[PDB]
């Protein structure tokens, strides 16, 4: 019913969001492969008034008339795709990334998402499988009585057999690259699935093309660094403190004008 | 917004009380002492404005 | 940085384990002892992953 | 910037992403201008100070030169419209658009990994409140006090 | 009641099932035969607001729209099933595995 | 969302910085061939105000006119190459550097990246590697029925066969030198590859026009010092804790601003 | 709308500007070659009413009249210019002033900035450069093959060749000292211009009549004093208390008129 | 009013920004848009640099 | 009040009984025909939050 | 926006719903032109800048 | 779901609720942590039974 | 402070290194020990850096 009060409405909307956001980049500090998140702001409409330009006398002109801006909303969310530091788990079936790629894993659906997650078990089958239970691509079979699993720096996954001086080769672990890794959809589980914003899917082997190199025995933690998540809520609570003093500075306004 | 152009400028006009006569219509016009002086139209006076 | 710090503590605890173990077989016929090489693991230089 | 209908607009927010043709764009999608591409082979992109994009492929020991940022200046900044989100289109209070390297005829430079923040000083807004606010109130009691001489006028 | 303050609320949960999954692998020092637990985490649902990559004029898509995460959710606790050391106790009744078995 | 936040914001980050560094220095103090980081830093903008120097009047000047800062940014973390001490480990297959070069070795992908670490190896089909498992350059086959292997000051590898009095040669071992040897790409695995900054590899002998010298039985530790980063790490945590403080003091002038 | 809030308004402004102060001066305690600053303020107008001095009655003059001040405003920020402590980096291109001189480099666009920091790497081409990249004038080439490089508390830069008893010279380092030290431009990056209020370049050597000496392996490092300004931190925040204070005591007294 | 330009270590001069005083300022004549014209109990505008 | 605090609290006291051992053992060093002990303990209870 | 009888009218209220039929229609029920038709197995219904 | 019109009909109505009610108290039936009290008379379940 | 005692602990390092080196060379023929000299770094004459 007043504009002021609008405003300060989205100001307390965007001020919920970037707190949101920063409330998601905490909860995931011990989640393996997370990339913390980012708001980007914008202004919202400009009522126009007076032109800016416009003529005032035959020969002078208007210098930066009435413009009444409205209030904020958030442009969109932005990951940060950053190499996180590793951590050693001394687990045959745990793998890092040490660069820009991303393993393709098969949903129940049928179609393929993409995670970055290193955390893989062995199924009844043998099949390679995420910790949710999803079948990486390709099926990187094992056999059955498996010593020893060894996954080079360049994709390449052997078998220790009893009694063979050889390993054997049961499979070909490859990395998929996109052109834009932040267009990527976001669906939980640690999963991403491809958009139009996302490019197209690459695929290719580890050292190649910039696909990054797979270190056996090591999780890729998350990127999230504390202390700016620590500052950045001050500024959230005192950029919320201060909108809501608007909100009742207009409030007292409008009671001001009831009485009369 | 560049395109923002000058077309047109309004006339105005510099009467005192003594010299207009509101006509039937509520629009004024000049009396005839007045009109007989300052011609048939009055002519915009540049210091007017708005 | 704690995973940098954590993974300095984990290689210290291996040449320990290493030590340890080449101390126990002092006295062993055919032992050879063993020792445990170190490389960093810079991502993209300017900064450490330990 | 280039927007969808083909008039330039004019930003300071820096927050960039690559688009899925390679193509540097603006947070909105909107085209930045002059044209960036960014291969897939791309391993680091680094903006210089005079605002040259240079990439980094596997392989080569010497960076492939991609783009030029390149800033446009007026001569009156603050006689910009406003179009909405994050954007000045140019009036004809801020004419004549001089594009420039950075670094040159007074342009700015560029920091990477830097974004400008707003300049809203906070202790201002809040004295202004008070000071609004107060006044709102002394005019509401002018309009009162008129409000009653007409009252007690008419009444008689 | 807000959204903040589930996700927070979950990733609380989580770190106290790390801690009690760290307090169990801590209880377990003496037993014999114990393989350690290690705890895995998911990233939970997306609020979508604007769809990463929808067209917004006729030609131009937009990149990574506003998505809104929610918390944490603990998937799994893992066994690290390794060879531990060895112990002599010199009893004849007393046996010790030296592969990837199990005794029925 | 207010300046003195921005810039113990950045006090933070930069101090952070610093103790990654000490930290990463510290955790790499017994890895071979190690050179240690030091991280520089540099004044952000300075908001220029009343313009220093600006003619107040036609005569009289205004000097160091209203000059406030923003915070700080580092510039780089540069390599302080160094001769690391020398240590007699009493192997046939450790070679130290006492110069300034470096071993070329080449990368799976067929490019060239630069180490100074000497522990090599001997592969399956005989040619010497790094431990990492990169094969060295100019190739040094060593033959199967091998009895000592002799690398002299001068790079020359030799092999006595047996019941031979005299040795055989199997190749010569270079050593590459660069303008600048900061500017080098560290890629991890103790492996370093070219960057314009560094100039180009010149390919040079032990003892010539500036090659350093090898040394057989011996390996090159890190020129890390523990005391020294005692010391770093107790000023950075005085210095961390004391922008924190700044950071608490804005908080709580935000405070009585907001509750007026 | 009362002039004891715009007082109190100006107040608050110069304590922020303090804290702003305070708060660039300890985000770069770890910035080698900075200069810590203080700032200076100045009270506003004074209000005339009643002339002091006029005529109170025919033979009597009115003592100190009736002036009322406006608030306050900061004049200058002041450089305190003095030699920080010294610190041993065992560097050869790490070079420190003892003295009051200034390093000469070249900008990109061909002016000529000075700077007292002292870490010196080399490009790829052998010349002598900053961090930032920029060259140190007078250019100083390092050639190809140097063994160490010496440079002297005079200014001049050798190099010792191999096989050679004698050093070779390559470049004379000079410093170039202002009348106004205080009065060059800040444009960060540890870089000052000149200006009209600092006088003109003076170029001398290292040693001569008021250039520094020059120490090989030594950095100087910040001259802040962390204990002052957790003091000046404490004064900074009472002093925006009170002036909140007056700032809701003048709230307070509007409200009853506006009761009325 | 002096401006600072690029590379030049020293200012240059624009212009002065004259003030002008009137004798009885209390009888200046306002026109609305924030301007006060000369009227015959305000008269003789004299221009003088500030300060002097 | 916690479940690690209750857990924790559980193999304090598994500690406590296999120091009372050693020590039980310890004080029999001289005793004639002494047979001593060892301690053998085992996991407790498991929840299914997710069953395997 | 079509009215009842067959007429064009015209609204700012931009508050839109879809019927059961698929078809965006006003808070009212009216149907607006152009005809737009949301499918069924729609996952989420993004309206751009220029109104695509 | 009211015909609007003679063609339309009307999408989700004018519904005005009422506050909120708590409909039941539900309990976790979940096994509790152990805790040994070293008393040979307390018992403890470890599935999902019940005394008598 | 904090810089005035870092010199010295660096100088008291130096000399103990010195002396270790004098002493890893008690049997080495040709072999001169070493010593190290230390100099004040005294700036204004009121100020000291160590």
């Amino acid at each position: 019913m007043i504009s002021s009060l609008w405003i300060a409405k989205t100001g307390l909307d965007a001020q919920q969001t970037n707190m949101d956001v920063i409330a998601n980049n905490l909860a995931n500090v011990s989640t393996n492969g997370f990339k913390r998140q980012r708001a980007v702001f914008e202004d919202l409409l400009y009522q126009t008034i007076r032109q800016p330009g416009a003529q005032s006398s035959e020969q002078t002109t208007l210098p930066s008339g009435l413009q009444i801006g409205t209030g904020v909303r958030p442009v969109a969310t932005e990951r940060l795709h950053s190499q996180g530091n590793l951590s050693q788990t001394n687990n045959s079936k745990d793998v890092a990334i040490k660069g820009q790629g991303f393993f393709q894993v098969m949903l129940p659906d049928g179609t393929s998402a993409y995670t970055r997650d290193g955390s893989f078990q062995v199924d009844q089958n043998g099949q390679l499988v995420t910790a949710g239970g999803f079948q990486v691509q390709p099926a990187i079979t094992i056999p059955a009585n498996a010593l020893s699993i060894t996954i080079g720096r360049d994709g390449v996954v052997s078998v220790t057999q009893q009694g063979q001086a050889a390993p054997v080769q049961v499979g070909q672990l490859n990395l998929t690259t996109f052109m834009n890794d932040t267009g990527l959809e976001s669906i939980g589980e640690n999963l991403y699935i491809e958009t139009q914003s996302s490019g197209a899917p690459n695929e290719s082997t580890p050292g190649l093309n910039g696909a990054g190199l797979l270190y056996q025995g090591y999780v890729e933690t998350s990127n999230v660094n504390v202390a700016e998540e620590l500052v950045n809520m001050i500024q959230v609570q005192r950029a919320y403190e201060i909108n809501s003093k608007a909100v009742s500075t207009t409030d007292q306004m409008l009671q001001k004008l009831t009485q009369l | 917004p560049n395109t923002v152009a000058p077309v047109g400028r309004l006339k105005l006009v510099k009467a005192e009380g003594n010299e207009v006569q509101r006509s039937d219509d509520g629009l004024f016009r000049l009396t005839a002492e007045a009109q007989a002086e300052r011609g048939a139209v009055l002519a915009a006076d540049p210091s007017i404005r708005i | 940085s704690f995973s940098q710090a954590v993974s300095g503590l984990n290689a210290a605890a291996t040449n320990l384990d290493v030590i340890g173990n080449n101390i126990a077989n002092s006295a062993t016929y055919g032992f050879k002892s063993g020792t445990a090489s170190f490389a960093d693991m810079f991502a993209g230089s300017k900064v450490g992953l330990g």
